[PDB]
Protein backbone atom coordinates (compact mmCIF):
# COMPACT_ATOMS: atom_id res chain seq x y z
CA UNK A 1 0.00 0.00 0.00
CA UNK A 2 2.94 2.87 1.36
CA UNK A 3 4.53 1.85 -2.35
CA UNK A 4 1.41 2.50 -4.54
CA UNK A 5 0.59 5.64 -2.41
CA UNK A 6 4.25 7.05 -3.18
CA UNK A 7 3.96 6.27 -6.86
CA UNK A 8 0.55 7.85 -7.02
CA UNK A 9 2.08 11.05 -5.00
CA UNK A 10 5.10 11.38 -7.32
CA UNK A 11 2.35 12.90 -9.88
CA UNK A 12 -0.51 15.00 -9.28
CA UNK A 13 -3.38 12.27 -9.58
CA UNK A 14 -5.94 13.05 -6.80
CA UNK A 15 -9.09 10.91 -8.07
CA UNK A 16 -7.02 8.05 -8.77
CA UNK A 17 -5.80 8.02 -5.25
CA UNK A 18 -8.82 8.67 -4.15
CA UNK A 19 -10.27 6.03 -5.86
CA UNK A 20 -7.39 3.39 -6.09
CA UNK A 21 -6.05 3.41 -2.14
CA UNK A 22 -9.05 4.60 0.20
CA UNK A 23 -11.18 2.18 -1.45
CA UNK A 24 -12.06 1.29 1.75
CA UNK A 25 -11.66 -2.49 0.21
CA UNK A 26 -8.55 -2.68 2.59
CA UNK A 27 -8.07 -1.22 5.85
CA UNK A 28 -4.64 1.20 5.21
CA UNK A 29 -4.62 2.72 9.16
CA UNK A 30 -4.46 6.57 10.18
CA UNK A 31 -1.06 6.19 11.68
CA UNK A 32 0.78 5.16 8.00
CA UNK A 33 -0.14 8.30 6.75
CA UNK A 34 2.54 10.23 9.06
CA UNK A 35 5.10 9.09 6.16
CA UNK A 36 3.76 10.00 2.97
CA UNK A 37 1.49 13.35 5.07
CA UNK A 38 5.38 14.50 5.55
CA UNK A 39 6.07 14.24 2.17
CA UNK A 40 3.04 16.06 0.95
CA UNK A 41 3.63 19.00 2.68
CA UNK A 42 7.70 19.58 1.11
CA UNK A 43 6.69 18.61 -2.49
CA UNK A 44 3.67 21.50 -2.09
CA UNK A 45 0.95 19.49 -3.29
CA UNK A 46 -1.77 20.72 -1.03
CA UNK A 47 -4.98 18.59 -2.66
CA UNK A 48 -3.04 15.30 -0.85
CA UNK A 49 -2.63 17.07 2.36
CA UNK A 50 -6.64 17.80 2.23
CA UNK A 51 -7.43 13.82 1.47
CA UNK A 52 -4.85 12.72 4.20
CA UNK A 53 -6.63 15.34 6.55
CA UNK A 54 -9.97 13.79 5.51
CA UNK A 55 -9.12 9.93 5.65
CA UNK A 56 -8.55 9.98 9.74
CA UNK A 57 -4.81 11.68 9.97
CA UNK A 58 -4.58 13.31 12.94
CA UNK A 59 -2.82 16.78 12.45
CA UNK A 60 -1.93 17.54 15.72
CA UNK A 61 -0.80 14.16 16.63
CA UNK A 62 1.57 14.54 13.43
CA UNK A 63 3.14 17.89 14.54
CA UNK A 64 5.19 16.48 16.95
CA UNK A 65 8.09 18.54 18.11
CA UNK A 66 11.12 16.28 16.58
CA UNK A 67 9.00 16.78 12.89
CA UNK A 68 8.23 20.38 14.06
CA UNK A 69 11.82 21.07 13.99
CA UNK A 70 13.50 18.68 11.43
CA UNK A 71 11.17 20.73 8.97
CA UNK B 1 -33.97 6.67 44.01
CA UNK B 2 -33.18 5.76 40.36
CA UNK B 3 -29.92 3.89 41.42
CA UNK B 4 -31.59 1.74 43.65
CA UNK B 5 -33.90 0.46 41.41
CA UNK B 6 -31.11 -0.03 38.30
CA UNK B 7 -29.66 -2.42 41.49
CA UNK B 8 -32.25 -4.53 41.52
CA UNK B 9 -32.95 -4.19 37.85
CA UNK B 10 -29.58 -4.99 36.27
CA UNK B 11 -25.80 -3.90 40.19
CA UNK B 12 -22.69 -2.82 38.30
CA UNK B 13 -23.66 0.29 36.60
CA UNK B 14 -21.37 3.46 36.05
CA UNK B 15 -22.31 6.34 35.57
CA UNK B 16 -19.75 9.12 34.28
CA UNK B 17 -19.42 12.81 33.67
CA UNK B 18 -16.69 14.96 32.11
CA UNK B 19 -22.43 10.91 29.72
CA UNK B 20 -24.59 8.19 31.89
CA UNK B 21 -23.46 4.48 31.28
CA UNK B 22 -24.85 1.23 31.82
CA UNK B 23 -24.14 -2.81 31.97
CA UNK B 24 -26.18 -4.63 29.81
CA UNK B 25 -27.46 -8.32 29.79
CA UNK B 26 -28.97 -10.27 27.05
CA UNK B 27 -31.51 -11.79 29.55
CA UNK B 28 -32.59 -7.74 29.97
CA UNK B 29 -36.24 -7.04 29.18
CA UNK B 30 -36.13 -4.33 26.42
CA UNK B 31 -39.86 -3.07 27.83
CA UNK B 32 -38.08 -2.51 31.47
CA UNK B 33 -35.42 -0.76 30.00
CA UNK B 34 -37.31 1.39 28.15
CA UNK B 35 -39.62 2.17 30.60
CA UNK B 36 -36.81 3.06 33.22
CA UNK B 37 -35.04 5.39 30.60
CA UNK B 38 -38.29 7.18 29.91
CA UNK B 39 -38.91 7.37 33.60
CA UNK B 40 -35.36 8.68 34.43
CA UNK B 41 -33.15 9.47 31.71
CA UNK B 42 -34.93 10.90 28.50
CA UNK B 43 -38.49 11.91 27.51
CA UNK B 44 -40.49 10.13 24.96
CA UNK B 45 -38.70 10.45 21.30
CA UNK B 46 -41.24 11.10 18.35
CA UNK B 47 -38.92 9.21 16.20
CA UNK B 48 -35.49 7.01 16.12
CA UNK B 49 -32.97 7.09 13.81
CA UNK B 50 -30.68 4.48 14.18
CA UNK B 51 -27.47 3.67 12.04
CA UNK B 52 -25.75 1.30 11.17
CA UNK B 53 -21.69 0.96 10.04
CA UNK B 54 -19.26 -1.67 10.35
CA UNK B 55 -17.54 -2.18 13.44
CA UNK B 56 -13.84 -2.15 11.81
CA UNK B 57 -12.35 1.38 12.64
CA UNK B 58 -11.07 2.29 9.30
CA UNK B 59 -13.75 4.38 7.33
CA UNK B 60 -13.56 7.29 4.55
CA UNK B 61 -15.07 10.71 5.08
CA UNK B 62 -16.27 11.65 1.53
CA UNK B 63 -18.01 15.17 1.16
CA UNK B 64 -21.10 14.18 -0.01
CA UNK B 65 -21.43 11.42 2.93
CA UNK B 66 -20.55 14.61 5.42
CA UNK B 67 -23.13 16.76 4.06
CA UNK B 68 -25.80 13.83 3.80
CA UNK B 69 -25.04 13.33 7.67
CA UNK B 70 -25.27 16.64 8.83
CA UNK B 71 -28.58 16.87 7.07
CA UNK B 72 -29.65 13.62 8.97
CA UNK B 73 -28.40 15.48 12.16
CA UNK B 74 -30.27 18.49 11.79
CA UNK B 75 -33.40 16.71 11.17
CA UNK B 76 -32.99 14.29 13.66
CA UNK B 77 -32.73 17.83 16.31
CA UNK B 78 -35.77 19.43 14.61
CA UNK B 79 -37.96 16.30 14.89
CA UNK B 80 -36.04 15.69 18.50
CA UNK B 81 -35.31 12.31 16.96
CA UNK B 82 -33.12 9.41 18.75
CA UNK B 83 -30.24 7.94 17.88
CA UNK B 84 -28.92 4.48 17.76
CA UNK B 85 -25.48 3.87 16.88
CA UNK B 86 -22.56 1.09 17.91
CA UNK B 87 -20.30 3.99 19.63
CA UNK B 88 -16.96 2.81 19.57
CA UNK B 89 -15.48 5.99 18.44
CA UNK B 90 -14.13 5.58 14.71
CA UNK B 91 -15.06 7.43 11.39
CA UNK B 92 -18.55 7.48 11.09
CA UNK B 93 -19.73 7.42 15.03
CA UNK B 94 -16.72 9.95 15.99
CA UNK B 95 -18.15 11.83 12.71
CA UNK B 96 -21.38 12.41 14.43
CA UNK B 97 -20.14 12.86 17.74
CA UNK B 98 -18.50 15.58 16.28
CA UNK B 99 -21.14 16.86 14.62
CA UNK B 100 -23.73 16.26 17.61
CA UNK B 101 -21.43 18.34 19.55
CA UNK B 102 -21.50 21.22 17.01
CA UNK B 103 -25.33 21.05 16.82
CA UNK B 104 -25.71 21.27 20.40
CA UNK B 105 -22.81 24.09 20.94
CA UNK B 106 -24.73 26.30 18.26
CA UNK B 107 -33.73 21.84 22.33
CA UNK B 108 -31.60 18.36 22.66
CA UNK B 109 -30.46 15.12 20.94
CA UNK B 110 -30.29 12.02 21.69
CA UNK B 111 -27.51 9.81 20.98
CA UNK B 112 -27.60 6.88 22.31
CA UNK B 113 -25.18 3.90 21.52
CA UNK B 114 -24.75 0.40 22.55
CA UNK B 115 -21.66 -1.22 22.23
CA UNK B 116 -20.38 -4.93 23.71
CA UNK B 117 -18.92 -4.68 26.76
CA UNK B 118 -16.11 -6.83 26.09
CA UNK B 119 -14.72 -5.24 23.17
CA UNK B 120 -14.01 -2.12 25.70
CA UNK B 121 -10.21 -3.40 27.11
CA UNK B 122 -10.73 -0.23 29.66
CA UNK B 123 -12.31 -1.04 33.27
CA UNK B 124 -13.08 2.01 35.40
CA UNK B 125 -16.17 0.53 37.72
CA UNK B 126 -17.22 2.22 40.11
CA UNK B 127 -19.16 6.11 42.54
CA UNK B 128 -19.23 8.42 39.43
CA UNK B 129 -16.19 6.51 37.99
CA UNK B 130 -14.20 8.50 35.67
CA UNK B 131 -11.56 7.39 33.06
CA UNK B 132 -10.19 8.74 30.13
CA UNK B 133 -8.01 7.01 27.53
CA UNK B 134 -12.68 1.52 23.30
CA UNK B 135 -15.25 4.20 23.42
CA UNK B 136 -16.72 7.76 22.53
CA UNK B 137 -16.42 11.03 24.41
CA UNK B 138 -19.16 12.96 22.79
CA UNK B 139 -22.42 10.09 22.82
CA UNK B 140 -24.68 11.19 25.52
CA UNK B 141 -25.89 8.02 26.73
CA UNK B 142 -23.38 5.45 25.62
CA UNK B 143 -24.18 1.95 27.07
CA UNK B 144 -22.61 -1.68 27.21
CA UNK B 145 -23.56 -4.76 26.67
CA UNK B 146 -26.47 -6.65 17.53
CA UNK B 147 -29.74 -8.76 18.88
CA UNK B 148 -30.55 -6.10 22.38
CA UNK B 149 -30.56 -3.45 19.35
CA UNK B 150 -33.10 -5.29 17.11
CA UNK B 151 -35.72 -6.41 20.24
CA UNK B 152 -35.42 -2.47 21.68
CA UNK B 153 -36.57 -1.36 18.00
CA UNK B 154 -39.21 -3.96 17.96
CA UNK B 155 -40.62 -2.82 20.71
CA UNK B 156 -40.25 0.43 20.36
CA UNK B 157 -42.05 0.34 16.96
CA UNK B 158 -44.76 -1.66 18.73
CA UNK B 159 -45.20 0.65 21.61
CA UNK B 160 -48.19 3.31 21.06
CA UNK B 161 -47.66 7.02 20.68
CA UNK B 162 -49.78 9.43 21.11
CA UNK B 163 -47.98 12.23 18.51
CA UNK B 164 -46.44 11.99 15.89
CA UNK B 165 -49.57 10.35 13.71
CA UNK B 166 -48.06 7.95 11.48
CA UNK B 167 -51.13 5.28 12.70
CA UNK B 168 -50.02 5.92 16.52
CA UNK B 169 -46.87 3.73 15.35
CA UNK B 170 -43.02 5.78 16.03
CA UNK B 171 -41.54 6.29 12.53
CA UNK B 172 -38.39 4.53 13.69
CA UNK B 173 -36.94 4.59 10.78
CA UNK B 174 -33.44 2.33 9.99
CA UNK B 175 -30.36 3.84 8.32
CA UNK B 176 -27.53 2.04 6.79
CA UNK B 177 -24.48 3.41 5.00
CA UNK B 178 -21.32 1.89 4.35
CA UNK B 179 -20.09 -1.42 3.25
CA UNK B 180 -19.80 -4.49 5.64
CA UNK B 181 -21.40 -7.80 6.69
CA UNK B 182 -22.75 -7.24 10.13
CA UNK B 183 -24.67 -4.14 8.21
CA UNK B 184 -25.82 -6.34 6.05
CA UNK B 185 -27.31 -8.83 9.19
CA UNK B 186 -28.79 -5.47 10.07
CA UNK B 187 -30.55 -4.57 7.41
CA UNK B 188 -31.90 -8.13 7.03
CA UNK B 189 -33.11 -8.57 11.06
CA UNK B 190 -34.45 -5.10 10.61
CA UNK B 191 -36.52 -5.94 7.33
CA UNK B 192 -37.95 -9.18 8.84
CA UNK B 193 -39.55 -6.28 11.68
CA UNK B 194 -40.77 -4.18 8.35
CA UNK B 195 -39.00 -1.22 9.31
CA UNK B 196 -37.94 0.75 7.06
CA UNK B 197 -35.00 1.05 5.53
CA UNK B 198 -33.13 4.06 3.90
CA UNK B 199 -29.38 3.53 1.94
CA UNK B 200 -27.06 5.39 0.03
CA UNK B 201 -25.15 4.11 -2.51
CA UNK B 202 -22.27 7.18 -3.06
CA UNK B 203 -20.15 5.25 -0.70
CA UNK B 204 -20.83 2.23 0.91
CA UNK B 205 -19.63 -0.64 -1.11
CA UNK B 206 -22.45 -3.12 -0.24
CA UNK B 207 -24.56 -0.18 -0.12
CA UNK B 208 -23.48 0.46 -4.01
CA UNK B 209 -24.03 -3.03 -4.67
CA UNK B 210 -27.88 -3.04 -2.95
CA UNK B 211 -28.75 0.17 -5.28
CA UNK B 212 -27.31 -1.11 -8.35
CA UNK B 213 -29.11 -4.40 -7.67
CA UNK B 214 -32.95 -2.96 -7.53
CA UNK B 215 -29.60 -13.18 -10.18
CA UNK B 216 -27.25 -15.36 -7.71
CA UNK B 217 -24.96 -14.61 -11.02
CA UNK B 218 -25.51 -11.14 -11.15
CA UNK B 219 -25.28 -10.77 -7.36
CA UNK B 220 -21.91 -12.72 -7.45
CA UNK B 221 -20.64 -10.15 -10.04
CA UNK B 222 -21.86 -6.68 -8.13
CA UNK B 223 -20.33 -8.01 -5.01
CA UNK B 224 -16.90 -8.94 -6.89
CA UNK B 225 -17.31 -5.80 -8.36
CA UNK B 226 -17.04 -3.71 -4.97
CA UNK B 227 -16.17 -6.51 -2.79
CA UNK B 228 -12.49 -7.64 -4.32
CA UNK B 229 -10.71 -8.32 -1.51
CA UNK B 230 -13.74 -9.00 0.99
CA UNK B 231 -14.97 -11.11 -2.04
CA UNK B 232 -11.26 -12.80 -2.30
CA UNK B 233 -11.26 -13.59 1.45
CA UNK B 234 -14.21 -14.59 2.18
CA UNK B 235 -14.39 -18.57 2.05
CA UNK B 236 -17.22 -20.54 0.10
CA UNK B 237 -19.74 -20.88 2.98
CA UNK B 238 -19.79 -17.45 3.73
CA UNK B 239 -20.47 -16.72 0.06
CA UNK B 240 -23.65 -18.68 0.25
CA UNK B 241 -24.86 -16.96 3.74
CA UNK B 242 -24.05 -13.79 2.20
CA UNK B 243 -26.31 -13.83 -1.29
CA UNK B 244 -29.29 -15.78 0.78
CA UNK B 245 -28.96 -12.87 2.96
CA UNK B 246 -29.17 -10.19 0.17
CA UNK B 247 -31.48 -12.64 -1.61
CA UNK B 248 -34.09 -12.22 1.11
CA UNK B 249 -33.33 -8.56 1.29
CA UNK B 250 -34.22 -8.27 -2.13
CA UNK B 251 -37.74 -9.66 -1.43
CA UNK B 252 -38.70 -6.91 0.36
CA UNK B 253 -38.18 -4.23 -2.16
CA UNK B 254 -40.92 -1.25 -1.09
CA UNK B 255 -39.06 -0.94 2.43
CA UNK B 256 -35.41 -0.67 1.09
CA UNK B 257 -35.37 2.97 0.17
CA UNK B 258 -31.99 4.33 -2.04
CA UNK B 259 -30.13 7.86 -2.64
CA UNK B 260 -29.53 8.45 -5.67
CA UNK B 261 -26.08 9.80 -7.12
CA UNK B 262 -28.18 12.43 -9.17
CA UNK B 263 -29.71 13.88 -6.49
CA UNK B 264 -27.27 16.86 -5.31
CA UNK B 265 -30.51 19.31 -3.88
CA UNK B 266 -29.69 20.60 0.10
CA UNK B 267 -33.69 18.62 0.78
CA UNK B 268 -32.42 14.93 0.30
CA UNK B 269 -31.94 13.10 3.22
CA UNK B 270 -35.63 14.46 4.39
CA UNK B 271 -37.03 13.78 1.30
CA UNK B 272 -35.75 9.76 1.56
CA UNK B 273 -36.53 9.48 4.99
CA UNK B 274 -40.27 10.99 4.05
CA UNK B 275 -40.75 8.61 1.53
CA UNK B 276 -39.84 5.46 3.13
CA UNK B 277 -42.10 6.37 5.91
CA UNK B 278 -45.01 6.98 3.91
CA UNK B 279 -44.38 3.51 1.30
CA UNK B 280 -44.41 1.95 5.08
CA UNK B 281 -47.47 3.22 6.31
CA UNK B 282 -49.40 2.61 2.88
CA UNK B 283 -48.30 -0.76 2.23
CA UNK B 284 -48.62 -2.28 5.87
CA UNK B 285 -52.32 -3.03 4.79
CA UNK B 286 -53.01 -1.30 8.35
CA UNK B 287 -54.75 1.89 8.61
CA UNK B 288 -53.24 2.60 4.88
CA UNK B 289 -56.77 2.99 3.30
CA UNK B 290 -57.31 6.16 5.65
CA UNK C 1 -14.02 58.39 9.34
CA UNK C 2 -15.08 55.26 11.29
CA UNK C 3 -11.32 54.32 11.42
CA UNK C 4 -10.11 57.44 13.03
CA UNK C 5 -13.53 57.68 15.05
CA UNK C 6 -12.16 54.08 16.38
CA UNK C 7 -8.85 55.29 17.69
CA UNK C 8 -10.42 58.31 19.57
CA UNK C 9 -13.01 56.43 21.23
CA UNK C 10 -10.62 54.10 22.18
CA UNK C 11 -8.37 56.84 23.09
CA UNK C 12 -11.36 58.35 25.24
CA UNK C 13 -12.11 55.36 26.99
CA UNK C 14 -8.10 54.35 27.47
CA UNK C 15 -7.50 57.04 29.57
CA UNK C 16 -8.55 58.02 33.46
CA UNK C 17 -11.72 58.34 31.81
CA UNK C 18 -12.81 61.69 34.27
CA UNK C 19 -13.51 65.14 33.69
CA UNK C 20 -10.78 67.31 32.37
CA UNK C 21 -10.62 70.01 35.68
CA UNK C 22 -10.85 66.82 37.98
CA UNK C 23 -8.12 64.68 36.66
CA UNK C 24 -5.27 66.08 38.64
CA UNK C 25 -6.55 64.49 41.90
CA UNK C 26 -6.69 60.94 40.07
CA UNK C 27 -2.93 61.56 38.84
CA UNK C 28 -1.64 62.93 42.33
CA UNK C 29 -3.68 60.00 43.64
CA UNK C 30 -2.55 57.23 41.48
CA UNK C 31 0.91 58.55 41.59
CA UNK C 32 1.33 58.15 45.39
CA UNK C 33 -0.34 54.82 45.39
CA UNK C 34 0.72 53.20 42.05
CA UNK C 35 -13.24 28.00 25.49
CA UNK C 36 -17.21 28.03 24.40
CA UNK C 37 -16.21 31.21 22.16
CA UNK C 38 -13.29 29.48 20.15
CA UNK C 39 -15.82 26.40 19.78
CA UNK C 40 -18.58 28.19 18.31
CA UNK C 41 -15.79 30.09 16.13
CA UNK C 42 -15.21 26.93 14.51
CA UNK C 43 -18.75 25.86 14.10
CA UNK C 44 -19.20 29.36 12.16
CA UNK C 45 -15.77 28.78 10.02
CA UNK C 46 -17.54 25.32 9.54
CA UNK C 47 -20.81 27.01 8.30
CA UNK C 48 -18.88 29.65 6.32
CA UNK C 49 -16.72 26.91 4.61
CA UNK C 50 -20.03 24.93 3.70
CA UNK C 51 -21.59 28.51 2.54
CA UNK C 52 -18.97 29.45 0.23
CA UNK C 53 -18.74 25.13 -1.25
CA UNK C 54 -22.93 25.49 -1.96
CA UNK C 55 -22.10 29.42 -3.95
CA UNK C 56 -19.16 27.26 -5.75
CA UNK C 57 -21.32 24.49 -6.69
CA UNK C 58 -24.14 26.62 -7.36
CA UNK C 59 -22.91 26.96 -11.64
CA UNK C 60 -25.78 23.99 -11.96
CA UNK C 61 -23.59 21.95 -14.86
CA UNK C 62 -24.51 18.43 -13.03
CA UNK C 63 -26.67 18.30 -16.08
CA UNK C 64 -24.01 17.57 -18.59
CA UNK C 65 -23.10 14.69 -15.85
CA UNK C 66 -26.22 13.13 -16.18
CA UNK C 67 -26.70 12.94 -20.11
CA UNK C 68 -23.15 11.30 -19.89
CA UNK C 69 -24.43 8.81 -17.20
CA UNK C 70 -27.59 8.41 -19.45
CA UNK C 71 -25.85 7.70 -22.26
CA UNK C 72 -23.43 5.13 -21.01
CA UNK C 73 -26.14 3.68 -19.48
CA UNK C 74 -27.78 3.24 -22.77
CA UNK C 75 -24.98 1.62 -24.24
CA UNK C 76 -24.78 -0.90 -21.42
CA UNK C 77 -28.39 -1.77 -22.77
CA UNK C 78 -27.36 -1.78 -26.33
CA UNK C 79 -24.23 -4.52 -25.07
CA UNK C 80 -26.71 -6.25 -23.49
CA UNK C 81 -29.33 -6.72 -26.34
CA UNK C 82 -26.45 -7.07 -28.62
CA UNK C 83 -24.69 -10.51 -25.90
CA UNK C 84 -28.77 -11.60 -25.91
CA UNK C 85 -29.02 -11.70 -29.74
CA UNK C 86 -25.76 -13.66 -30.12
CA UNK C 87 -27.04 -15.76 -27.56
CA UNK C 88 -30.05 -16.47 -29.01
CA UNK C 89 -28.21 -17.52 -32.53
Amino acid sequence: WNGQLKLLLEWNQLDLASDEIFTNDRRWESADLQEVMFTALIKDRPKFVRLFLENGLNLQKFLTNEVLTEL
Amino acid sequence: DLVNFIQANFDAFGDIQFGKYLRLSCDTDSETLYELLTQHWHLKTPNLVISVTGGAKNFALKPRMRKIFSRLIYIAQSKGAWILTGGTHYGLMKYIGEVVRDNTISENIVAIGIAAWGMVSNRDTLFSAQYIMILDNNHTHLLLVAKLRNQLEKYISERTSQDSNYGGKIPIVCFAQGGGRETLKAINTSVKSKIPCVVVEGSGQIADVIASLVTSSMVKEKLVRFLPRTVSRLPEEEIESWIKWLKEILESSHLLTVIKMEEAGDEIVSNAISYALYKAFSTNEQDKDN
Amino acid sequence: WKFQRYFLVQEYCNRLNIPFPFVVFAYFYMVVKKNETLAWEGVMKENYLVKINTKANDNSEEMRHRFRQLDSKLNDLKSLLKEIANNIK
